[PDB]
């Protein structure tokens, strides 16, 4: 949101003139410097202004502050005078002297809000629209609950907010882990400074894998005291001492052991386990913990607490109608296309509630209607979550040829707005541009909201006055109307309504069963996961069987996560069947699985039907207590503030975050502007010097990266990958442009952890402007998923889902994985065997050169093992033919695919890549590898694999199912999962999905 | 009278085809497969009803059919005929319409000479990935221009917020120095009274020059505000034609499905 420090200009000269207005008349010119602070621009001008008429009338220079407008177009009062003048975002280089106005302490922080949620806060103070003022008043409530609530035992529960415990959410190891422990323990070192040289020494630990750790600083104070020669009493008095004095953390980054969870349930040393790696852990000081933990208030903003009959619903004994009066801004070839019409569609979610009507069609110079359009639906009969969907349409005609209709633009409203009143009188709504590659007439799944953009097609329309307020009954008289109606065990039957349960979220529900389930749906409260089905049975268009449906969610049983999460998807819009789903994660869903989940349920916040709900309450509660979701929260929220469609919604809701993260938000404002210079960079680059070498965009690079205002800032920040990761001095010795066209940028830093050795020395990332990332995102995240399912089932495929995260539109960060190749680069170590044709064995010898000696065996199991997991995965996620150049290997001989994102755009023929090359490595460089008994169980690890991830295809499909309204043109309708359901052969038993991979799988090797 | 050789089954296709084939129809209309269990003599009826696409199972026992457990009709296409004469409200007065307007396998085309696929398709596929590449050209630019668009129209507003700040400059220039020149005046200090006029003067020069900028940015925007607008007409008429020959190219692969093999698509594969 600023591409510099002045419109059009990315960085001011070292001295410029200033435009100076004063509270008299008078205008000074003050020579100053790009950086010259605000109290050095305030008093050398008033030094200056005794040179200008009228000197008589100015107060004294503490008494006034400057005012300018921003290329944000804010008004912006600098109340903040310690800025530089470069860092203004000035629009244009002048300043307005003024008596400060309002709180100074509440403007200063809004003004960083700003620049952290990437628009002027003050954007919100001038929306007309009470939902929004309410919406902002009203969550308030959740960031007071939220502060009382981690300020209370302060300050450890400070600090379980800033470095919360990272657990996998269970302690219960699966066997394969326990395996690497000698006889149920492990062996840990506990590391110490000495302070005269920060020297350091470590304590060598075999333990319980199941000590909490404070039992681990027991056993570390134990072991020093071997010859201390201390009574019983003794010892429990400085064990005591230790165990309240010190904590633990992770040696080479901010991971603390705060809580006493089980030490094999921190992720950090669940994997040093999985791996067979050291845990490697430091001692510290908490009072030194808790010094870093800079006390933050949270303070009640100006707009929250001041500002200056009806009928039900179903009194209403009248059909629906809704008026269409006439459109604006169409843009339309007069000739080419024959006439226009507006479609309009009553949607309770994506069923219509009634069949589509139209209006009559009209010339395209004349877009007017008048026409009032009838629909198959009593008023009584509306649900809550009812929709209005609409789109003006084109037509273009032919006998020869069928006649032609495309959606021009769409548009949606919400029949009932958040205080459940019926809409009522006319209205006018400018309409959003249809999405690429849809070509349905109207679009139930975009947002509601009138598109904000100007010389945007407008239309209007009015809905019936009905003679009062009409609003939607108390929950009270529907429960009764259910009483009304219900007076208006089995066994295959009750067979059959669980043989329901096992089908996929997407399955065919044929009439007869989604009849058979309102039926029984009173039998169905024993077998709760059916839930979503029997909603979808219900006929919404009737008040009569919403009704009684919703006495029976009333008194639901809490189904778990993995499946309450379909219920938020936008096939379940009632704020009733919502608000059940959220009850469930705010219940069941560990801080881990929303972390995991956390794109998904950020996602589905699109199709809430109202700013205020139960789910976004739950997330932005949840993002408060526990700074590690609350990090990406933000960034998925921030990520996505560009698409005018949410970034009000969104707006809102980083608004309120960061006025109650506390401290931290000075730390993501850091992250911020490192980006923001980043992407001026990347923008310079592609923008400007596109025509200049590769080695003349090298030097201005390098230079710009010289420059003391940019290091400042780019260095000593946290890694929006993963804020533990403290990025230190920047190492221009290893930064560099990179081949690709978008040149993304090659950014390496020193960690500057005490103990930073002891994990990583230095820490690289790739920074690429101009590619959508969240492919990759969504993919990674998926893999990490996967090989979740896979671990917890025993099987020890590993995968790299290395960190990808999206800041912005089409700009992210990617983690580099250190050591490794692609197997282009790996064939091009070898040498051409066959008529220019390289060497299929070369892959094998080159693991061979990297693994010499008893470590060989380890890397053919870790390649045969990965190789399975990505053969498996790639397969069903449609992500099999894959390029050498988007294949990787560690020399440590882990597979990994990549850029994912590059794939995709590609397509606009093999099940999975599984090339003679990897079989050499499989096989351990065998003939006829295919035949062999290590080829005989790879594959036998696949087959495991794909039924592993089938017994899980509920969570995935819905998963995706989230992702819908997101705009990725990969995800646009349902029947672009349907997919998976043929890869993973959901219409099919085990045994045949089975052999369908198996066909698949020698396809795969092409021939066998 | 037999059921493989009917209009309305299509037998082998996939719930997204049915699906693409029912959008927007109107009530009754309807069309057969075999139920996506692939299973042999198990079958499947979507029908329009309430603007909904509606799927009853056809059941199979003792050789009779049906589409519930008193299962009673020789064939299917007895089942089905009979509720194209009278309605399927026999079977659930919750859906009250007749099987009335078939989707038929053939009753669809476009001397059938094998030219009609290697050279007509191959013309017909040629016509429609220029035409996609148009609109993808189109909907590049045409998001392009969107953005340069609402670029311009902070910025202007940014020049509205200045100009404000200036203006009241002007209004309180002349506030606070009305009656200081009004003393000078009567004092004969020419010398003072043209410094606040040579200052003044220097006010309301820089405002023009803002003025200037925000107006010949106004045009820059105005300019581009309407080959915006070009550019969405011109997608708004390249979309149907894109439709209808794309169409064309892909029931021209019927005559390719006549011979029976993709073989000739694979040799335009290679
Ligand atoms: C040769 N390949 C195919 O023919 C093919 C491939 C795919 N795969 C994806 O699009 C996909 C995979 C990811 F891992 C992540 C993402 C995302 F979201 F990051 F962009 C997109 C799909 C289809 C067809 C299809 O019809 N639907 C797609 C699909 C399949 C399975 C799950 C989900 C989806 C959307």
């Amino acid at each position: 949101p600023s591409s510099g420090e002045l419109w059009g200009i990315h960085l001011m000269p070292p001295r410029i003139l200033v435009e100076c207005l004063l509270p008299n008349g008078m205008i000074v010119t003050l020579e100053c410097l790009r950086e010259a602070t605000l109290i050095t621009i305030k008093h050398e001008l008033f030094k200056e202004a005794r040179k200008y008429p009228l000197h008589q009338l100015l107060q004294d220079e503490s008494s006034y502050i400057f005012v300018s407008v921003t290329q944000e177009a804010e008004r912006e009062e600098f109340f903040d005078e310690t800025r530089r003048l470069c860092d203004l975002r000035l629009f244009q280089p002048f300043l307005k002297v003024i008596e400060p106005v309002g709180n100074r302490e509440e403007k200063i922080l809004n003004r960083e809000i700003g620049f952290a949620i990437g628009m002027p806060v003050c954007e919100f103070d001038m929306v007309k629209d009470p939902e929004v003022q309410d919406f902002r008043r009203n969550i308030l409530n959740v960031c007071k609950e939220a502060v009382d609530l981690r300020d209370l035992n302060s300050p450890h529960s400070r600090a379980m907010y800033v470095y919360p415990p990272n657990v996998e959410s269970s302690p219960e190891l699966p066997k394969h882990i326990y395996n690497k422990l000698d006889k149920g323990q492990i062996i840990v070192v506990i590391w110490v400074i000495v302070s005269p040289n920060n020297d350091k020494q470590k304590y060598t630990l075999k333990i319980n894998h199941d000590c909490v750790p404070e039992q681990v600083i027991a056993e570390a104070i134990r072991k020093k005291t071997r010859s201390m020669l201390l009574s019983s009493e003794q010892l429990k008095l400085c064990v005591l001492e230790y165990q309240g004095k010190y904590i633990l953390k992770v040696c080479g980054c901010d991971e603390y052991f705060l809580e006493k969870y089980p030490l094999s349930q921190y992720k950090y040393i669940r994997s040093c386990i999985m791996l067979g790696r050291m845990p490697n852990l430091m001692l510290m000081a908490k009072e030194s913990l808790y010094s870093q933990l800079p006390m933050d208030c949270f303070t009640m903003p100006s707009y929250s607490r001041r500002i200056s009959s009806t009928k039900s619903l179903w009194v209403i004994n009248s059909a629906l109608r809704i008026k269409i009066l006439c459109a604006t801004y169409v843009n339309v070839n007069i000739r080419d296309i024959d006439k226009i019409y507006v479609r309009t569609g009553i949607y309770h979610g994506g069923e219509p509630l009634c069949d589509n009507v139209n209006t009559q069609r009209v010339p395209c110079s004349n877009p007017r209607w008048n026409e009032w359009l009838n629909y198959d639906i009593y008023i009584p009969d509306l649900p809550r979550a009812a929709r209005l969907c609409l789109s003006i349409c084109s037509v273009k005609g032919r006998k020869g040829a069928k006649e032609e209709h495309c959606p021009l633009a769409w548009g949606n409203i919400n029949l009932f707005d958040y205080t459940d009143t019926l809409v009522s009188g006319k209205m006018a709504l400018n309409l959003w541009p249809v999405p690429h590659g849809l070509e349905d007439l109207l679009n139930p799944i975009g947002v509601t909201g009138s598109n904000p953009n100007k010389e945007t097609p407008c239309l209007e329309l009015e809905f019936d006055w009905f003679s009062s307020v009409v609003k939607f009954p108390d929950m009270s008289v529907i429960e009764e109307h259910a009483n009304w109606s219900v007076s208006r065990l089995r066994e295959n039957d009750k067979e059959q309504l669980k043989a329901i349960s096992t089908r996929d979220p997407l399955s065919e529900i044929t009439e007869q069963e989604k009849d058979f389930l309102w039926s029984h749906r009173h039998y169905c409260v024993t077998i709760p996961e059916i839930l979503p089905k029997l909603l979808l049975s219900v006929k919404w268009n009737s008040r009569d069987e919403v009704a009684q449906m919703y006495c029976l969610v009333k008194d639901w049983p809490p189904i778990k996560p993995e499946q309450a999460m379909e219920l938020l998807d936008c096939n379940y819009p009632d704020p009733m069947v919502r608000g059940f789903a959220v009850r469930c994660l705010e219940k069941y869903l560990t801080d881990d699985k929303l972390s995991q989940y956390l794109i998904q349920l950020v996602q589905v916040l699109k199709y809430e039907q109202y700013l205020d709900n139960l789910l976004v309450r739950f997330l932005l509660k949840k993002a408060l207590t526990n700074q590690r979701i609350g990090h990406f929260f933000f960034w998925h929220l921030k990520s996505e503030m560009h698409n005018k469609t949410v970034s009000q919604r969104f707006g809102l809701l980083l608004e309120s975050y960061c006025r109650a993260c506390g401290m931290y938000l000075k730390h993501l404002n850091r992250q911020v502007e490192a980006m923001e210079k980043l992407i001026n960079l990347t923008d310079i680059l592609k923008q400007e010097k596109k025509d200049e070498t590769q080695k003349v965009q090298m030097k201005f690079l390098v230079e710009q990266m010289r420059r003391p205002d940019f290091m400042d800032a780019l260095q000593g920040f946290l890694s929006p990958l993963n804020p533990a990761h403290q990025l230190g001095n920047l190492r221009l010795e290893e930064c560099r442009i990179m081949s690709s066209a978008k040149r993304p940028l090659w950014l390496n830093w020193e960690n500057p952890d005490i103990m930073s050795e002891l994990l990583f020395q230095n820490n690289e990332i790739i920074f690429k402007n101009g590619d959508d990332l969240r492919q990759d995102m969504l993919t990674l995240q998926i893999i990490r998923i996967m090989e979740n399912i896979w671990q917890n089932q025993g099987l020890d495929l590993r995968m790299l889902p290395y960190g990808c995260l999206s800041i912005g539109d089409c700009v992210g960060l990617i983690e580099v994985v250190r050591n490794s190749h692609t197997i282009m680069q790996i064939q091009c170590k070898g040498g051409l065997k066959g008529a220019l044709q390289f060497n299929s064995h070369t892959l094998h010898q080159w693991l061979k050169d990297k693994n010499k000696g008893e470590i060989y065996d380890a890397a053919i199991d870790l390649f045969t093992r990965s190789c399975a997991g990505y053969c498996v995965a790639t397969f069903i996620l449609g992500i099999g033919d894959r390029h050498n150049s988007n294949i990787m290997v560690k020399d440590d001989g882990q597979l990994f695919h990549i850029d994912f994102g590059h794939f995709l755009d590609h397509k606009k023929r093999v099940p999975f890549v599984l090339t003679q090359d990897f079989l050499i490595v499989i096989s351990k460089g065998a003939q006829e590898c295919t035949k062999t008994r290590e080829f005989e169980r790879f594959q036998e690890m696949c087959y495991k694999a794909y039924l592993a991830i089938r017994q899980h295809a509920n969570l995935f499909i819905n998963l995706f199912s989230m992702m819908l309204g997101s705009g990725m043109p990969e995800l646009q309708s349902f029947d672009d999962i349907a997919y998976i359901r043929k890869t993973l052969a959901l219409d099919k038993t085990e045994q045949e999905a089975l052999e369908y991979f198996m066909k698949q799988m020698n396809d795969a090797r092409h021939g066998g | 009278m037999s059921l493989q050789d009917a209009e309305w089954y299509w037998g082998d296709i996939s719930r997204e085809e049915v699906n693409e084939k029912l959008r927007d129809t109107a009530d009754g209309t309807f069309l057969v497969r075999d139920a996506s269990t692939k299973m042999h003599g198990d079958y499947t009826l979507t029908l329009r009803k309430g603007g909904n696409n509606k799927l009853i199972k056809i059941f199979h026992r003792d050789g009779k059919y049906g589409f519930s457990d008193p299962l009673t009709f020789s064939s299917v296409v007895e089942l089905i005929n009979h509720y194209r004469n009278e309605s399927l409200a026999q079977y659930n007065p919750k859906l009250d319409v007749k099987l009335l307007y078939p989707v038929s396998k053939y009753q669809q085309d476009q001397e059938d000479n094998i030219e009609a696929v290697g050279k007509k398709l191959h013309e017909y596929n040629t016509q429609f990935q220029e035409k996609s590449r148009e609109y993808d050209r189109l909907y590049e630019e045409y998001t392009r221009t969107s953005q340069e668009i609402q670029m311009k129209r902070t910025a202007i507003e940014a020049f509205n917020e200045t100009i404000k700040i200036f203006e009241e400059q002007c209004q309180t220039q002349e506030r606070y120095s009305k009656e200081y020149i009004e003393k000078f005046k009567r004092e004969g200090n020419e010398k003072e009274i043209q410094r606040i006029m040579h200052n003044y003067d220097k006010l309301k020069s820089r405002i023009s020059e803002i003025i200037d900028s925000r107006r010949r940015l106004e045009e820059d925007l105005k300019k581009q505000a309407a080959e915006y607008r070009e550019i969405d007409k011109r997608m708004n008429s390249i979309k149907p034609d894109l439709i209808q020959l794309r169409k064309t190219r892909d029931q021209y692969l019927m005559w390719l499905t006549q011979k029976g093999v993709r073989q000739k698509k694979l040799n335009e594969w290679l």
